C-alpha cells in the first residue's frame, strides 16, 4: 500500500499537506509507504495518471490505484482513506 | 468595506422639496387627456402609499435589527429621506396638479386597488415577520425592500419619466428623478446587508434563500404584469412598461448577489431620456 | 441552448473523474451540420460564386482577373482536397464568426475556410497557379497562418489594409503633431493599429519660440491621440486602440506614466492609448547603482546639440547632458521609477517596456535609425526616421514610419509536416507580396518606408501546444533548445528566402549597403556557434529535416554579402490571441494562460481546451500563472536571439508576487536581452 | 400646533462635520496640558456614547410609537441627526488632533467607565421598557430623553464651551456649538410631547409621574455629580461644571413643565461667552 | 492695499447721498504716479528706445524701416502733443496690464499708451509720415480703436496674429476633418479665435464607404476640436476659444445641443467649444405652425442631389428633402427645438443663434456662397466655400475661410469731433492693411479667402455711453433715430473708402461682379428711403456734419458702379471687450449690465464706473438686464439695417424671466431682422 503525493513546489496547499504527510510516516509507516512526485520536474508520470490538480494523492495497491483524493486533507482523513486498503 | 462609502454618497445626495419650483407644471397638465392625467394620479398615489411603509416600517425595522453603529447611521440617513424629503415632495406633487377632493379620491381608490394592496401587504407582512437575533428572518426582509427599492417602484417611475423625456411635467420629473436616485442607492445598500447574510450560510441554506428570493419574486412579478395592465392600457403604453420592469427586477437580483431572471431587453428611448509596493533592496540588479 | 454549445459544455461534465475532451469533436460536428451547412449559401458551380462575389463587391475583380478560371476552379478543388475538418469547436466558431465571409446582411455565410485559403492564395501568388496551389497547402495544412488583416482582407473589396500595425515617428512641431494626429486616424480608419513615438516632443514647461514654460508636454499630444483613436474607432467594430511610446528619460516620463493611474484625473488620464516606455541601458545602470539620475527637456538638448533626445545614444550622451548648464533636467530616482514602472504594470499592464539597448546591440539596421520605440503589441522593432512636416504648400522631408505585415507559422504544424524551409520560404514570399501590394496614401512616411523597407514579420505560434503535445515541459531545458534550433532554422531560411528575392528582382532594401547583412556582422554567431539540438529527444523531432550547420550558415552568410537582402526586417513573433483559435494553436510562443479557456459568447458558455489538451499531457500543458518568470524569460532569451525584431513577451504574475519581484522578472528580462515586455497579466 | 414650525426649524439647521475644516485647532490643541488633553477627549467620548444611543435606540423607538406622520418626521430627522451627524462629527474632531492609540484608549475607556455605563442603562432601558399603546410608559422614556437632551449632555458641553470662550479650539467648538443648538430643540420638541401625555392624566397620576420625573433627575444628577468629578478634578473645574449641570437641569424641567428645582447661581462668564420652462403658444410667433 | 486702489474703493463710499465719482481721477493720478512712472524704462531718447525695442526682438524692423527716425519722432511727438489722461483708474490699469508692452521679466513697462498707438499707427501708414500722423491723431482721440489683436501686436516681433476670428468650413471627409484640426490649432495658436461649421459633416448612423451606421456624427468631431483648442491654449494665459456652428436641420442638432447641458456626461461633454446653431426661416415656420419637423442626414442629401445640405436652400428644398425617399430624417418637434433652444440658453448661455435667412435676405455677396455659419463672438456674416482637403500627394481644391480684421469706432469720440467720415475711412484704410498684411501660411483657404475677398469689420462701441452722457435712453426712440442716423453714415464712408480704394488700386474683391454692389441692389433702400434724423434732439447731434442723403447715396451707388468696391464685408460690431476699458467706453453697442463694476484683482476689489456715470444721467445709464429685451432688438435691428454682417447681440435676461420670455425674444429678433443673437446673460 503506497500514498502517491503529487505536488508541486509553488503550490500552497502542497505546502500544507508535507507535515501531515510525515506524520503520518511516523503513525503508518511500517504498513503505508509514503512516496511525493514533484508534477514540474515529473510531467510524464502525472500525465499517466491523468491527475488534473495538486496536492493529489493516489492510494496505490501492488501498482494499481484504489482510491484518489484531491486537494488537501487533514492526517484523520488520509488514515481513514489509507486504512480501507491495508 | 463600504458603509462609509455609501454614507457619503447619501449625506451629498440630500436635497429638500422646496427648491424645485412646482407650479409651472400646470402649463403642461392642463394638456394632458382623461386618461393620462388619471393614470399620472393613480401611478403616483401608487409609489407614494408604497413610500410610506417603507419609511414607517420598513427602513427603521431594518435599521433595528442590523448589528453595527455606522451601518444603523446609514440606515437612519435613509428612514429620514423617506418620512422628511420623499413623503413631503410626493404630497406637493399632488397639491399642485389637483384639488383636495381630488386627491382624498385617488387616494380612496388606490387604498381599495386589488394589485396595488397585493405587493403593498406582501411586502409589509415580510418586515412583520422579522425576529429578534435570527439573520433568516431579516435576510427575506431586506430581500423584499430590495424588492420594493429597486424593482416594486419602476412599474410607477415609468410614467413620470416618460413625460420628463418628452419636456411634459418637468418640474415633478426633475422631483421623481431626485427621489428615484435616492432608491437606486437604498436598493444597493440593502443588497450588501443582505449578501452579508446570505454568505454566512451553508450551501444548502443559501440554495433555500435563492429559491425563496426567485419565489417571492415571480409572486410580485406577475402581479405587477396584473397592476400594469390595469393602469396604462387606458394610454396604450404597457408592452413597454413590462420590458422596464423586467429590466428593473434584473437590477435588484444583481444588488443581492443573483444572477439576471430575464433576458436582456431594450428600454423606452423617451423613457431613456427621462433616466503589493515592495522596495527594490539591490541584488536584484545581480543574477 | 445551441446543440453544439451544449455538447462543448460537456468538456467540464466529468465522467470517471476524466474531462470529455471528446465532446468538443461532437460539438464542432454539430455546429457544422446544425450552423454552418445550413446557413451557407451554395451555387451550382464556382463560376457562380466568383460572379455572385465579385459582381456584389464582395471581392476585388482584378486579383482574380490574372488567373483563368479553370486555374481558380483547380485551386479550389486542391483546397477542398485535403478535406480539412477543424478539431475544435472554438476554431470553427472563431473563424465563421470573426473571417468567414458573410452577406450584406450578415445572415448567410459566403466564405467556407476552403474558400478564405484559396482567395488568400490566389491573392498572394498574384497570377501564379503553382504558387497558388503551394499556398492552399500552406494554408490548409496550417502551417502557416497570414495575420488577421490579410487573413480577412486579401481579395475583398470591403477591406481595410492588409497590414496589422503601423508605428510613427512624431517630431517636435505643431505641424507635425496634427500631421500625427491625421495619420493616425487615417491608419485607424484602414484598421491597423498605430504606434506614436512621443520621446522627440518637447517636454512640459518648455518653450515655443521665446515664449518659455508654454507646452503641455507629451501628455496633451497624448489626449488629442486618445480622442483621435476614439474617434476614428473603426465605427465600433473594435475600439480604436493606439499606442504612445516614450523614452524613460524624457522629462514627461512621469506624466507620461500617470495616465495609466486609476486615481488619475480626467484631464489627465487616457483610455485608449496604451502606454510604453523605452528603458535604455543607463537607466538600468542607474538604478542599479543607486544613483539619482536625470530626465532631460528634449528641446534643450535639440537646442543645443541640433539632434533629439531619442536619435543620440543615452548611454555616451548622458553624463554630457548633466554636466551641460543649457540642457534642462530635473532629477528623478532611477529605483523609485522602476517600483512606479512595477506598480503601473501590476495594477493595469502598462507600460510596455522596451529595452532600447537591448534591441540595438543586436539591431541589424543601427545605420538607417537605432530603435526608438516599438509597435502597440511591442514586437514591431525597426529602423524608423522622423518625418519633418512643414507649413502648407511647403514640402515636407518624408522620413520612414514603420509599417509591419505579419504572419504566423504554426510551430506544431510546421514540425509535423518537417516543413521549415519550404513554409518559412512560401510566408516569406506571401509576407512580401502583401507589403508589395499595400500602398497608403494619406501616410506617406509609411508608404515610403514600406516601398524602401520591405520590412516582413514571420511570427511563430503553438510553441508550447507542440512541445506539450511532444511530453516538454515548457519551462524545461529540452524546450528551450527545441526553441534554439527551431527559429535558428526559421532565421536561416527566412533570411535565404530573403536573399533569393533580392537576387530574383535584382534589388534589396534601401541602405542595406550598411547594414550587418551586408558587412557579415549578422552572421558571426552563426558561423561560431551551432544551433543544433544538445538533447537527443529534442533532435529526433528534427528528424527527416536538414538543420543548418555552420558551414551552411557560412555558405548563406556568402550568398547574403554577394546578392543581397530583400527585406531589412523578417521575423516578428506577433501575440496572435484571435487566429490563433482557427488554427487551433496556442497564442504566440507563449506559454499558455488557462488549461481549458472559459468565454462567454451571449448568454451562453464555450469552454475551449488547449489545442491538443488531454489526459496523458495534462502537467505538460502548464499554465503560465504557475510558471516561473524566470524560465519564461530564458525561454524568450532563446528564441530572440534568432529573431531579428522583438517578440511579444507577456508576464504572467500570481497576485502573491510584489512589485519588487516584478522589478526582478523585468531585471532579468533585460540581462538576458530580452528586447520588449508587452504585458503583465495578473492572477 | 408646532410640529410644522419644528419640522422648518430642524431642516433649515442640517449640516455635516466636514463643513467646517479642523486643522486651525491643530496648534491651541498641541499647547493644552495632558491633563486638559485627557479631560477633553474623554468628554466629548462620553458625548459620543449618549449620542450613539439616542441615534440608535431613543430617537427611533420614541419615532415608533408617537402617532402622526409629520411627527414621525420631526422624529426621523432628530434621529438621523445624532448617530449620522452629531456622533460622527466627534470622530472628526477625534481624527484630527489625537494619534489612533489615543482614540482606540479613550473608546475602551468609555466601556469600562462605571458612571458612563450607569447613565447609558438607565437611559436605554426606560426606551427599552417602552410598550404599544401604554403612553405611561412613552412619557417616562420621553423624559428620559428630555434628561439626555437638556441635562445630561452639559457635563461634556462645558468643555468645549469653555475653551470658545477663551479663542481656543474655536473650530471644534463651531461644531460643538452646532451640536448644542440641534439639542436644544431636541429637548424643547421631545418635551412637549411629554407635556401632552401628562396633560392627560388625573391629578393622582399627574402627582406620581413628578415623583418619577424628579426621582429620576435626582438618580441621574447624582451619578452626573461622580462623572464630573471623575473627569475635572484633573483640570481644577468640578465645583464650575456643577453650577452648569444644575443651570442646565432646571431647564430640561421646564422644557417638561415643571418648576425649576435648583437655586440659581452664577456661571463662568467664559462659558457664557462660549455661547420656468414655460412652453410656447401659438401667439408668441406673431408681433 | 495699493493707494489708488484704495482711492478707487471710495468711489462706492457715499457722502451726501452719491458716490464719489471724482475720487476715480485721483485714482488714475496715484496709480500712475506710484507705479506706471516709476516702473516705466525711461530711455535718453526716442532713438535709444526704439533701439532697445527693436535689437531686444520686441518690435519688428520691417515696419519702422519705411519711415527715417525723423518722421516717427514727429509721429511720436504728436501723440504726446495731445496729453492723452486716461478718465479712470480702469482705463490705466487694463491698458498697463493687457496692452502695454512689458520687459521678458514683466518687472518694468516698455510702452506707454502714446507709444502703442505711435506704434500701431506707424504700422498702419506703411511708410506715410502723414498718414501715420493722421492715425495717431484718430487713436489719441480715441475715435477709433484697432481690435485686441491689432492694437496688442501691431509692430511687435513677440506677437500672434492680427486677425481675430477665423471661420473654417468643414467638409465631409476624414481627410477634411484632420485639416479642420491641423488649421483650428495653426490658427489657435496664432491668438485668435476659430469658429467652424460643421452643418456638412454627416450625421451620426451615417455610412462610411457604403457600411451603415458607421460615423459618430458631428459630436465626435466636436470632441476633437475641443481637445484641439485645449491644446493650442496659447500658454494658458488665455484658454483656446473655438465655435461649432451646425444647421438647425442638421440631424446631429439635438446631440449638438446635449453637449452644453450640465446633466451632460463626461462621455459626450465639450468644454472649450462654444456651440452656434443656425436657424433657417424654415425652422421657424416650421415652429410657428406647430407642423412636426423633419432633420435630414446631410450625406443622404449630398449623395441625391450632389449637393451639401446648408449649400441649398431650406425654404425651397426643405418639402424635396421630405417627400424623397432616398433623404434619411426622423420626424422632431420644432417648438420642442426651440423650447430646448431657451433653456440651454437659460443655463448655459449656448447657443448663439444665427437666423440664416435673415442675414442671406441682405447678404450682398450671395453669389460667392450663402452665408452658413458665424464667428466665435457671432457677429461675423460672410460668404464661404468648403475646402475639399484631399489625401496627401493630390492636390486640394482650396475654398473660402472667414477671418476678422476688426476696428470699433468709439461713438462718443466720434460724434464729439464731427468726424464720422474720416473715422470711417481712416478705419477703414487701417483693416485694409491689416487685411492685406496678413498671411498665413498653415491655413490655405483662410489666406485666399483673405486675398481674394478682403473682408474688414468696422464696428462701433459706446453707443449707450454716448446716449446717456447726452440724455438719451437707450430704449428711446430717439437713441434708435440717432443710431440709424450714425450707422447710415458709417455704411455711407465704409462703401465710398472701399470704392475709393478699388479705384486707386484698379482692383474689387473676387466675384464683386455677382454682388448687390455691383447691380445696385444693396443701395435701393438707401436711394429710396432718407435716414436723416427725424427728431430735433438728435438733429442736433449732428450738426456741423454732412448727413447724407438719397441723392448723396444714389452718387455713391454710381460711383460703386463705375469703380468697384474693394472689401467685400466692411462692417461687423464686435463685442468689444476688454478694449473697451482702455477706450473708457461701454462695450459694443451693447447696454451696460451694471452701472458700476465691481472686478476682483489680486486681494483687491475694484470698482469701474461706466464713463460719463454722474448724478444727472445716472438714470441714462440703466442697465441691460432693467432694460427691455424688445427694445433692445428694436435698437439692434435698427443698427443692423445698416451693417452688411452681423452684429454681436447679446441677451440680458432676469433671473424671473422663463424660457418662453426667451423664446420670445428670439423670435422678436427674427421677425425684427436680427442676424445673429451672442449670449443669453441670465442674472
Ligand atoms: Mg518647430
Ligand atoms: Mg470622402
Ligand atoms: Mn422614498
Ligand atoms: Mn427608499
Ligand atoms: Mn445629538
Ligand atoms: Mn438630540
Amino acid at each position: 500500500v503506497v500514498l502517491a503525493d503529487f505536488w508541486a513546489p509553488w503550490c500552497g496547499p502542497c505546502k500544507m499537506i508535507a507535515p501531515v504527510l510525515e506524520e503520518l510516516d511516523q503513525e503508518m509507516g511500517d504498513k503505508l509507504k509514503i512516496v511525493k512526485i514533484d508534477v514540474d520536474e515529473n510531467q510524464e508520470t502525472a500525465g499517466k495518471y491523468g491527475v488534473m490538480s495538486i496536492p493529489t494523492l493516489l492510494v496505490l495497491k501492488d501498482g494499481e490505484v484504489v482510491e484518489t483524493s484531491v486537494g488537501f486533507k487533514p492526517k484523520e482523513a488520509l488514515q481513514e482513506l489509507v486504512n480501507k486498503h491495508l | 468595506d463600504f458603509t462609509q462609502m455609501f454614507y457619503n454618497q447619501n449625506v451629498k445626495q440630500f436635497w429638500l422639496p422646496e427648491e424645485i419650483a412646482l407650479n409651472g407644471d400646470l402649463l403642461t397638465w392642463k394638456y394632458l387627456g382623461k386618461n393620462e392625467q388619471d393614470t399620472y394620479m393613480k401611478v403616483l398615489a401608487g409609489l407614494t402609499l408604497l413610500d410610506t411603509e417603507q419609511g414607517n416600517t420598513g427602513m427603521p425595522i431594518v435599521a433595528e435589527h442590523v448589528d453595527g453603529h455606522q451601518r444603523k447611521a446609514v440606515l437612519n440617513f435613509m428612514a429620514m429621506m423617506e418620512n422628511a424629503v420623499h413623503a413631503k415632495s410626493y404630497s406637493n406633487i399632488f397639491m399642485t396638479l389637483a384639488p383636495t377632493e381630488t386627491i382624498n379620491e385617488v387616494f380612496e381608490w388606490v387604498k381599495q386597488n386589488k394589485y396595488l394592496q397585493k405587493k403593498a401587504q406582501m411586502i409589509v407582512g415580510l418586515y412583520k415577520a422579522i425576529q429578534k437575533d435570527d439573520e433568516i428572518s431579516l435576510f427575506k426582509a431586506m430581500v423584499a425592500s430590495v424588492y420594493l427599492e429597486s424593482f416594486l417602484f419602476y412599474s410607477g417611475f415609468y410614467y413620470p419619466l416618460y413625460f420628463y423625456g418628452q419636456g411634459k411635467l418637468m418640474q415633478s420629473g426633475e422631483i421623481i428623478n431626485l427621489i428615484l436616485r435616492d432608491e437606486a442607492i437604498h436598493g444597493v445598500y440593502v443588497g450588501l446587508l443582505a449578501q452579508e447574510i446570505y454568505n454566512k450560510q451553508t450551501e444548502e441554506k443559501k440554495a433555500e434563500l435563492r429559491e425563496f428570493a426567485i419565489d417571492l419574486l415571480n409572486q410580485l412579478y406577475e402581479n405587477e404584469l396584473e397592476y400594469t395592465e390595469d393602469l396604462y392600457d387606458q394610454v396604450g403604453l404597457s408592452h413597454d412598461v413590462k420590458k422596464f420592469i423586467r429590466y428593473n427586477a434584473n437590477k435588484a437580483l444583481m444588488n443581492l448577489g443573483f444572477d439576471p431572471y430575464f433576458e436582456e431587453e431594450d428600454i423606452n428611448p423617451i423613457v431613456l431620456n427621462g433616466l503589493t509596493v515592495e522596495p527594490l533592496k539591490d541584488d536584484d540588479f545581480y543574477f | 441552448v445551441p446543440k453544439w454549445i451544449q455538447l462543448n459544455n460537456e468538456i467540464m461534465i466529468q465522467k470517471d473523474g476524466k474531462f470529455q475532451f471528446d465532446k468538443d469533436k461532437e460539438a464542432v460536428h454539430s455546429y457544422f451540420v446544425d450552423y454552418i451547412n445550413q446557413n451557407t449559401v451554395f451555387f451550382h458551380n464556382l463560376k457562380e460564386k466568383l460572379d455572385y462575389l465579385v459582381e456584389n463587391q464582395y471581392y476585388e475583380e482584378e486579383f482574380l482577373s490574372l488567373y483563368s478560371f479553370e486555374d481558380i476552379k483547380e485551386v479550389f478543388k486542391t483546397a477542398y482536397a485535403k478535406k480539412f475538418r477543424f478539431p475544435s469547436f472554438m476554431s470553427a466558431f472563431k473563424f465563421y464568426n470573426d473571417y468567414a465571409l458573410k452577406t450584406n446582411d450578415k445572415k448567410k455565410i459566403l466564405e467556407r475556410y476552403e474558400d478564405r485559403i484559396s482567395i488568400v492564395a490566389l491573392f498572394f501568388a498574384n497570377g501564379d497557379t503553382e504558387k497558388a496551389k503551394e499556398y492552399v497547402n500552406l494554408m490548409i495544412n496550417q502551417e502557416y497562418q497570414p495575420s488577421t488583416p490579410t487573413f480577412l482582407n486579401a481579395g475583398r473589396k470591403r477591406r481595410g489594409e492588409l497590414v496589422s500595425c503601423f508605428l510613427l515617428e512624431v517630431n517636435d512641431s505643431l505641424n507635425d503633431i496634427s500631421r500625427a494626429i491625421d495619420i493616425s486616424m487615417q491608419l485607424s480608419k484602414l484598421g491597423g493599429g498605430v504606434s506614436l513615438n512621443l520621446s522627440k516632443l518637447r517636454a512640459k514647461g518648455e518653450a515655443i519660440k521665446d515664449v518659455e514654460n508654454a507646452t503641455k508636454g507629451v501628455v496633451g499630444v497624448m489626449k488629442l491621440l486618445d480622442n483621435a483613436f476614439r474617434y476614428a474607432d473603426q465605427m465600433g467594430q473594435r475600439q480604436g486602440s493606439g499606442a504612445a511610446y516614450l523614452n524613460i528619460f524624457h522629462r514627461d516620463i512621469n506624466d507620461f506614466l500617470d495616465t495609466k493611474k486609476i486615481s488619475a484625473d480626467e484631464d489627465v488620464r487616457v483610455k485608449t492609448l496604451s502606454i510604453g516606455v523605452v528603458i535604455p541601458d543607463k537607466f538600468v545602470e542607474l538604478a542599479r547603482e543607486d544613483k539619482a539620475a536625470y530626465v532631460f527637456y528634449p528641446h534643450t538638448i535639440y537646442k543645443e546639440y541640433g539632434q533629439h533626445m531619442d536619435e543620440m545614444d543615452m548611454n555616451e550622451m548622458y553624463d554630457k547632458f548633466v554636466d551641460n548648464p543649457r540642457v534642462k533636467k530635473e532629477k528623478i530616482n532611477p529605483r523609485k521609477l522602476l517600483e512606479k514602472l512595477a506598480m503601473l504594470r501590476s495594477e493595469s499592464g502598462y507600460p510596455y517596456i522596451m529595452f532600447q539597448d537591448n534591441v540595438n546591440k543586436v539591431h541589424a539596421n543601427n545605420h538607417i535609425s537605432k530603435v526608438k520605440f516599438s509597435n502597440l503589441c511591442s514586437e514591431v522593432l525597426q529602423a524608423s526616421q522622423v518625418s519633418s512636416y512643414t507649413d502648407y504648400d511647403e514640402e515636407d522631408e518624408i522620413g520612414l514610419d514603420i509599417s509591419c505585415n505579419l504572419g504566423s507559422l504554426n510551430i506544431l504544424n510546421v514540425m509535423e509536416h518537417k516543413s521549415i524551409e519550404k513554409t518559412v520560404k512560401l510566408a516569406t514570399d506571401s509576407l512580401t507580396h502583401v507589403s508589395e501590394t499595400t500602398d497608403i496614401r494619406n501616410a506617406p512616411a509609411v508608404r515610403r518606408a514600406n516601398k524602401a523597407m520591405k520590412s516582413i514579420g514571420l511570427g511563430a505560434m503553438n510553441l508550447h501546444g507542440y512541445l506539450a503535445q511532444n511530453g516538454i515541459a515548457y519551462e524545461s531545458p529540452e524546450a528551450r533548445d527545441f526553441a534554439n534550433t527551431f527559429f535558428m532554422m526559421v532565421n536561416f531560411y527566412s533570411i535565404q528566402r530573403s536573399a533569393e528575392i533580392a537576387k530574383e528582382k535584382g534589388e534589396t532594401f534601401d541602405q542595406y549597403e550598411g547594414s550587418t547583412y551586408a558587412t557579415g556582422e549578422y552572421f558571426d554567431k552563426y558561423v561560431s556557434t551551432d544551433f543544433s539540438p544538445k538533447y537527443e529527444k529534442i533532435a529526433n523531432l528534427f528528424e527527416g529535416m536538414h538543420i543548418p550547420t555552420t558551414e551552411d550558415w557560412k555558405k548563406l552568410k556568402a550568398f547574403v554579402a554577394e546578392h543581397g537582402m530583400y527585406h531589412s526586417y523578417r521575423l516578428c513573433i506577433a501575440p496572435t490571441g484571435s487566429i490563433s483559435y482557427v488554427q487551433s494553436s496556442t497564442a504566440s510562443v507563449m506559454p499558455i494562460m488557462e488549461r481549458i479557456e472559459e468565454r462567454t459568447y451571449g448568454n451562453s458558455k464555450t469552454y475551449y481546451p488547449m489545442p491538443g489538451l488531454a489526459s496523458n499531457n495534462w502537467f505538460f500543458y502548464k499554465e503560465a500563472y504557475d510558471m516561473d518568470m524566470f524560465k519564461v524569460v530564458d525561454m524568450i532569451a532563446t528564441i530572440q536571439q534568432h529573431i531579428d525584431q522583438g517578440i511579444s513577451f507577456t508576464l504572467f504574475l500570481k497576485d502573491t508576487m510584489t512589485t519588487r519581484d516584478l522589478n526582478r522578472i523585468d531585471l532579468y528580462a533585460h540581462h538576458r536581452g530580452i528586447k520588449t515586455i508587452y504585458y503583465a497579466r495578473t492572477k
